[PDB]
RNA sequence: ACCGAUAGUGAACCAGUACCGUGAGGGAAAGGUGAAAAGCACCCCGGAAGGGGAGUGAAAUAGAACCUGAAACCGUGUGCUUACAAGUAGUCAGAGCCCGUUAAUGGGUGAUGGCGUGCCUUUUGUAGAAUGAACCGGCGAGUUACGAUUUGAUGCAAGGUU
RNA sequence: UAACUUGGGAGUCAGAACAUGGGUGAUAAGGUCCGUGUUCGAAAGGGAAACAGCCCAGACCACCAGCUAAGGUCCCAAAAU
RNA sequence: GACAAUGGUAGGAGAGCGUUCUAAGGGCGUUGAAGCAUGAUCGUAAGGACAUGUGGAGCGCUUAGAAGUGAGAAUGCCGGUG
């Protein structure tokens, strides 16, 4: 049995978020939480809240035992990009992509 | 066309030096929102053929009806008031198909009004006969007077 | 009336892309480079249908040569002897015989030598 | 036991019960065909045709009259706006060898 | 100087082979049982080396 | 109808031969050995698989040359460093590394393909009359 | 004759030829004008005579 | 036998607006929940955003620029494969392994062998180190009017035609 | 087995190498200008390592059949150690 | 039945494919249209079917008619994304 949680349109670039997701993919929930708490990156708290939300619905909606859960899936898809510009020299402007992420976590009891 | 589209007077950027393709107006045809190259322009499609060929065409359509046995001659239409139901009954009693062209000698108001609302039934006069109407019809129902008038004319 | 671009374009390009299945990277993905590669594939296949007949005759000749040498005869003299003996078995069949039943091939070799 | 038969401008090494594919024969499916050009018989007793083994025959049953898989013949000459695409399906006859001689 | 040819998806991902982060160097706090950074105070319970900070 | 036999690793049998270089001419011995290594002497020769046999060449030090090749045939190589040409005569190489002399002569007669490299690995050359491969039970092979 | 079975007289009609619609037509690209010169230009070509 | 949201007005929409210019002046982008708002009571993680349930609905996988949702591009999983190899990337030959279809002398992958310097343009001749294209999508070029001529068709014919 | 006449539609007017008869240049040029032939142009296939213009030879499509051309037959690499 | 031809740039000639609209006839569709997606399907080519998923209301077919009728390149225009 599986429980899922998604944080949509997080204002962090997906390359950056996936750096951290790659650390917790496939690990036990408690180890994943610890990894997130002790990893010093911008996306760690956001991912942690997604993971905690997923565990919370595992418990409340599906009466799963949260101490036996593993992070079965973890990924970030591209959300819509905020388009910005930076003035550069000689009257020119250059694009700035403020990218966003949809962060999905799925936890599972393996059953 | 490119003249007709709004704006577009000025050269969008200088001929050389910017690295872009050379362009002469924002309304050129390759531009989104630009003028259309050729395309429709109002015109008539009507044309003529010799009168003898017109008459031959009408006779050919009428002969096709006669040979296909889709020609019925009636003594007269004695309709005093318009009645679609009565005209429908007359058609059924004459055993007519769905598509009937009814020909009177002259404008017959009550026949026109009684047939007008029946799908597939068209009413005309002897003078008003035309190839499209005859050909579209499966059967022609012509009064004796109208038939004689047609015979005189053609 | 206006005829908008419609669906034909996508259908045609998709066909070329499907023909490019298995090609490397962009060549199975982008219509322009897939089209080019499929053109090259057609030209190569046309050429290689012809080259294949050459290649297989070459293989048969090599194997016949080996068998003849095992019987102390060169390929060239074996083929000449078979010709003078009137035996019309072609190189494919000779190679398959030499592989599959050596006694029969030895009999063919003796026929060739007797003819020479 | 095997035989070398000539058919369709080619030569085929055949054993009894073997399925073979040859150039289209003028026969119907389920008919019996007789190959009358036997160049060679191998196995226990060997017979060497010069060119053909006299009287030797191979009989077969016509399983199918088919068309080979589609070939797309395509060629072009670069920079010359010149190309040609044609389709081809080569007819074939499938038979099963019943009896050698 | 500028890229003469764009970089393939394949070449880009090969280059990124080593672009990654590692799991932090962490161990279980002997006092409270929660994970902590080795040689750091445990933030959950404030303990280090069997003493409160 | 397609009926050509194709050799593969399930049905390939590679034997071991010994060939004596003594009194043999470098190039002629080399071409024959190369054929053996490539499997050109087998009726089951199949171009895309190694159907060849293993070859041991003994008495490489007694291989012989014609003419003045001993002093006039020069082997050049380049270290990929500027001016990095190095040369050695065929006679000097026969004196100091006859095994390499034969190995290079033969391998220059094999295709520069992955398969050709693999096939060339089946050659074993020794300057003297002994070889260490009795375990493979090689058979004497007569040239020509 | 019927409106769903119309047929023009044999040989009375022929489809117009359309240039600049691909190489197979034989009138793609240069559209039958050959290469360059005055006569290859939109509106090009000299006065009759 | 006019357009159907890159079309059709510049403007389907709060457009001569926003924006640009001292000014004359230039001048956009941007349509679609559902039949009905019935537009998600309540519970749960979260500061919120966001989400999981529950419920409304035929459908929420129609939840607010909310019909459809292609391609480039970005990810996760995996069947086959790859760390001695020199590659316009395919093609022809071909074991091994994994599958099983519009059931067809099947599908996926590919150890290894042969062959093989993109496309367009422009040229006497271009792998060309000559030109063009980052990629994908949409849009983007012999038309119509009136005369001329020729050919085919048809009617009539020393007449034909308005 | 073409040829000519009339009428509808064209494109072309930068040509290259090779061989040979000549001018020019220096019995220089992958030079340049004429005559003659071939090929390329607009021609794939085999040979000349690779190599438009040389040599053989003109691809309607299919075959895991045969004979040859130029050129070749010790190994790369088919065929004579 | 025979046996003859079928390399090709500019270019001439022919026969066709497919797109939107119209006319007439004949059909399909909430028991699921178009569109999209996938497949090992068919035709000498352009291209045509069929099945399944998605989708949710329109669309084929036949004959004829008419054209804003086919894009890979224009340092093309606009958008999206590398
Ligand atoms: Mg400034
Ligand atoms: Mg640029
Ligand atoms: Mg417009
Ligand atoms: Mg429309
Ligand atoms: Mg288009
Ligand atoms: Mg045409
Ligand atoms: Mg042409
Ligand atoms: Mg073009
Ligand atoms: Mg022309
Ligand atoms: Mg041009
Ligand atoms: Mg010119
Ligand atoms: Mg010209
Ligand atoms: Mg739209
Ligand atoms: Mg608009
Ligand atoms: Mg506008
Ligand atoms: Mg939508
Ligand atoms: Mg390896
Ligand atoms: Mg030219
Ligand atoms: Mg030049
Ligand atoms: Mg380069
Ligand atoms: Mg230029
Ligand atoms: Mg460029
Ligand atoms: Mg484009
Ligand atoms: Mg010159
Ligand atoms: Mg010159
Ligand atoms: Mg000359
Ligand atoms: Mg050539
Ligand atoms: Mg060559
Ligand atoms: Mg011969
Ligand atoms: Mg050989
Ligand atoms: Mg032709
Ligand atoms: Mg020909
Ligand atoms: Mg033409
Ligand atoms: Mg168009
Ligand atoms: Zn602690």
């Amino acid at each position: 049995m599986e429980a899922k949680a998604v944080a949509r349109t997080i204002r962090i670039a997906p390359r950056k978020v996936r750096l951290v997701l790659d650390l917790i993919r496939g690990k036990n929930a408690a180890e994943a939480i610890a990894i997130l708490k002790l990893t010093n990156k911008a996306s760690s708290p956001v991912i942690e809240k997604v993971l905690m939300s997923a565990l919370a619905n595992a418990e409340h909606n599906y009466d799963m035992n949260t101490d036996e859960l593993v992070v079965k899936e973890a990924y970030a898809n591209e959300g819509p990009t905020l388009k910005r510009f930076r003035p550069r020299a000689q009257g020119r402007a250059s694009a700035i992509n403020k990218r966003t992420s949809h962060i999905t976590i799925v936890v599972s009891d393996g059953k | 066309n490119r003249s007709a589209v709004s704006g577009g007077g000025r050269k969008p950027w200088k001929q050389k030096g910017t690295g872009r393709a050379r362009q002469g107006t924002i309304r050129a045809p390759q531009w989104r929102g630009g003028g259309i190259v050729f395309g429709p322009t109002p015109r008539s499609y009507a044309y003529k053929m010799p009168k003898k060929m017109r008459r031959l065409a009408l006779r050919s359509a009428l002969s096709f009806k006669a040979q296909e046995n889709g020609l019925t001659v009636v003594d007269a239409f004695n309709f005093e008031a318009p009645k679609t139901k009565e005209f429908k009954n007359v058609l059924s009693t004459l055993e007519q198909p769905k598509k009937v062209l009814v020909v009177t000698e002259n404008e017959d108001v009550n026949v026109e009004l009684s047939a007008r609302n029946i799908p597939g039934v068209q009413v005309t006069t002897a003078q008003g006969l035309n190839v499209l109407d005859i050909t579209n019809a499966d059967s022609l129902v012509i009064t004796e007077a109208a038939a004689k008038k047609v015979e005189e004319v053609l | 009336p206006r005829v908008k671009g419609g669906t034909v374009t996508r259908a045609r390009r998709k066909k070329t892309i499907k023909l490019a299945k298995g090609y490397f990277g962009s060549k199975h993905t982008l219509y322009k480079v897939a089209k080019q590669q499929v053109m090259k594939s057609g030209q190569y296949a046309f050429r290689d249908r012809r080259q294949r007949k050459r290649d297989f005759r070459k293989l048969w000749i090599t194997r016949i040569n080996a068998a003849a040498r095992q019987h102390e005869m060169s390929y060239s003299r074996l083929m000449n002897g078979l010709k003078k003996a009137g035996i019309d078995i072609n190189r494919k069949m000779l190679s398959e015989i030499a592989i599959s039943d050596e006694k029969a091939f030895a009999q063919l070799v003796t026929k060739a030598k007797d003819a020479l | 036991m095997f035989a070398i038969i000539e058919t369709g401008g080619k030569q085929i090494k055949v054993e009894e019960g073997q399925e073979i594919f040859v150039e289209k024969l003028d026969v119907n499916e389920g008919d019996t065909f007789t190959f009358d050009k036997v160049l060679f018989v191998g196995g226990d007793s060997v017979k060497v045709g010069a060119p053909t083994v006299e009287g030797a025959t191979v009989t077969a049953t016509v399983n199918k009259q088919g068309r080979g898989k589609k070939i797309t013949v395509f060629t072009y000459k670069r920079r010359k706006n010149s190309k040609r695409k044609k389709g081809h399906r080569q007819p074939y006859t499938k038979l099963t060898i019943d009896k050698i001689n | 100087a500028v890229p003469k040819r764009r970089t393939s998806k394949t070449r880009k991902n090969k280059r990124r082979t080593h672009f990654k982060i590692s799991v932090p160097g962490m161990t279980e706090c002997p006092n409270c049982g929660e994970y902590k950074l080795s040689h750091r105070v445990c933030k959950n319970c404030g303990s280090y080396n069997g003493e409160e900070v | 109808m397609r009926q050509t036999f194709m050799a593969n690793e399930s049905n390939i049998e590679r034997k071991w031969y010994v060939i004596d270089a003594e009194g043999q001419t470098l190039g002629r011995l080399s071409s024959e050995v190369a054929s053996i290594l490539r499997g050109k002497n087998k009726v089951t020769y199949t171009p895309h698989v190694d159907t060849g046999d293993y070859v041991i060449v003994i008495n490489a030090s007694k291989i012989e040359f014609t003419g003045n090749k001993e002093t006039d045939k020069v082997y050049y190589r380049h270290s990929n460093h500027p001016g990095g040409i190095k040369s050695i005569t065929a006679g000097e190489l026969r004196r100091t590394n006859p095994e390499r002399l034969i190995e290079n002569s033969i391998k220059g007669m094999l295709p520069s393909t992955r398969l050709g490299e693999k096939q060339g690995k089946k050659l074993f050359v020794y300057g003297g009359a002994e070889h260490p491969h009795a375990a493979q039970q090689p058979e004497n092979y007569e040239l020509r | 004759m019927k409106l769903h079975e119309l047929k023009p007289a044999e040989g009375s009609r022929k489809e117009r030829n359309r240039v600049g619609r691909g190489v197979a037509t034989g009138n793609g690209k240069t559209s039958g004008r050959g290469h360059k010169g005055q006569k290859a230009r939109s509106g090009g070509g000299v006065r009759p005579g």
